């Protein structure tokens, strides 16, 4: 037999559902996302670092011609410049006085420490959650894990859980992304060859070890304005570095949601965003028949003081009456409360207290034992402190969040006001009936 | 490598807020961001004793 419910998509937050499975004695379900894994299709675009200028020993024909062909080195930009008459240490280095042409070399390739301090630009797309789940169900418990596409049964022992797709479409990333020693930062980062001297990608290639590197620097060569042998030369700062000076924090302190975002591969851990559809098919197996089971003939609702707050404020008891002893779930089946056991060893007859955690101050949820229903209503007061280390167990909606005492008091406001139209409406009624009453 | 962790930083909590009393002696990276659909995304070079 199959169950479907919706999730809150929340890590570590249990989120408790009852199976209902008709003539079987209900059975406790609790769905606990153990870590949520966003992973975005990604492609590499291409490797980048500071660029390592690098000027060749220069080439002179102290008498003749040299010839400014072309190379496939990044940013090759050699000219020739005449007149160059070098001094090397030794001395004067060329056979003419006069027509001594030079020719000066410039190209850039990854610096060696690269291997390290590159970084990767990746377009990311389509990411799709992957979730790490842990199923608790009477007295059996699971783990699983499965992408949430809404297609694929991440299967595991006899649990047929399959999930998604997500309620809400989401990625912390931006389709342009900059990863770098781990960190990663949402960059419009250039295009493959659109190189711009001294901004980001100033330098880059497919791989760090490849010679297929394409680079713009603004690299020009002066001419060899000194006596002794130079290659004076100039360029735009490394625009990696410069980025790097000015990059912005990455995304592990601007991604939303409070999902930590690592790499290798880039993904989103932890990610708390929307709801989570769940459907699990469960062997009948493991219920039971409804006459195996205890069952409560008679029950009632005391709830104790309460607390409305992300913890378990709430306490409540309830007296019961059953068959036998044995474990009958329990479980809220309004949206606003969950209760923090699952299960009670029920006795023939006694109470039990459970705690319970509740948006509303207003707990008024319907509880379950065995499958029988009982109404509780109470009034919550505030937590006394502001902020708490845990998240919010239930969600909340602005009309439950209203309280039976405020709801009272509005009602009665506009149901003043409506009376007072109500009126209105007799005595134009009632004012052309002196009429015609008359006539 | 190893790295400092400058004294616990004693967190005050009032309605909807919290005052992070802060004591640090050298340049120390705090940021923060909000869980929700904006991340609010902070972040400060926090240097001596402040909050």
């Amino acid at each position: 037999f199959e169950h479907a419910t919706t999730v809150p998509n929340v890590p570590g937050i249990p989120y408790k559902a009852l199976v209902e499975r008709a003539g079987y004695a209900p059975l406790n379900l609790e769905i606990t996302v153990v870590s949520s894994e966003l992973t975005p299709s990604t492609n590499k675009e291409y490797v980048t670092c500071k660029f390592h200028t690098v000027i060749p020993s220069p080439q002179v024909k102290c008498c003749g011609s040299l010839e400014c062909k072309a190379s496939s080195k990044a940013d090759y930009t050699c000219r020739v410049f005449g007149g160059v008459y070098p001094f090397m240490w030794g001395g004067a280095q060329c056979f003419c006085d006069s027509e001594n042409t030079q020719l000066s070399e410039a190209y850039v390739e990854f610096a060696p420490d690269c291997t390290i301090d590159h970084a990767v630009a990746l377009k990311v797309h389509t990411a799709a959650l992957k979730v790490g789940l842990r199923i608790v169900y009477g007295n059996t418990t699971a783990h699983l894990d499965t992408f949430v596409n809404g297609v694929t049964p991440g299967s595991s022992r006899d649990l047929k859980v399959i999930a998604g797709p997500i309620s809400a479409a989401f990625s912390p990333f931006d389709h342009k992304v900059v990863i770098r020693k781990g960190l990663v930062y949402n960059y419009d980062f250039p295009e493959y060859g659109a190189m711009k001297p001294g901004a980001f990608g100033d330098i880059q290639a497919s791989s760090l070890d490849a010679t297929d590197i394409v680079a713009r620097t603004d690299i020009r060569l002066l001419k060899p304005s000194v006596k002794n042998i130079h290659v004076p030369y100039t360029q735009a700062v490394s625009g990696y570095e410069m980025w790097k000076n000015n990059s912005g924090r990455p995304l592990q302190e601007t991604a939303p949601f409070g999902c930590k975002i690592e790499v290798e591969p880039l993904r989103a851990s932890n990610c708390a965003y929307g709801h989570i559809p769940i459907s699990i098919d469960i062997p009948d197996a493991a219920f039971v028949r409804s006459s195996e089971s205890p069952t409560i003939l008679e029950v009632s609702c005391t709830v104790a003081d309460c607390i409305y707050s992300a913890d378990f404020g709430g306490s409540l008891t309830l007296q019961y009456k059953a068959d036998r002893e044995g474990h009958c779930p329990v479980h809220s089946h309004s949206t606003t409360a969950v209760l923090k056991e699952a299960t009670t060893h029920v006795t023939a007859t006694g109470s039990i207290t459970l705690h319970f955690s509740t948006s509303s101050p207003q707990a008024n949820f319907i509880v379950s034992l065995c499958g029988k229903k009982t109404t509780c209503n109470a009034e919550c007061k505030p937590p006394a402190d502001h902020i708490i280390g845990e998240p919010h167990k239930v969600d909340q909606e602005f009309q439950a969040a209203v309280s039976k005492t405020s709801w009272n008091w509005l009602l009665a406001l506009f149901g003043g006001a409506s009376s007072l139209i109500a009126v209105g409406l007799i005595v134009l009624v009632c004012s052309s009936m002196l009429i015609n009453t008359r006539r | 490598c190893p790295v400092p962790l400058a004294h616990t930083p004693t967190v005050t909590k009032w309605f909807k807020g919290i005052t992070l009393h802060l004591t640090a002696t050298r340049p120390t990276l705090l940021t923060t961001r909000k869980l929700g659909l904006r991340a609010d995304a902070t972040a400060e070079w926090i240097t001596g004793t402040t909050s």
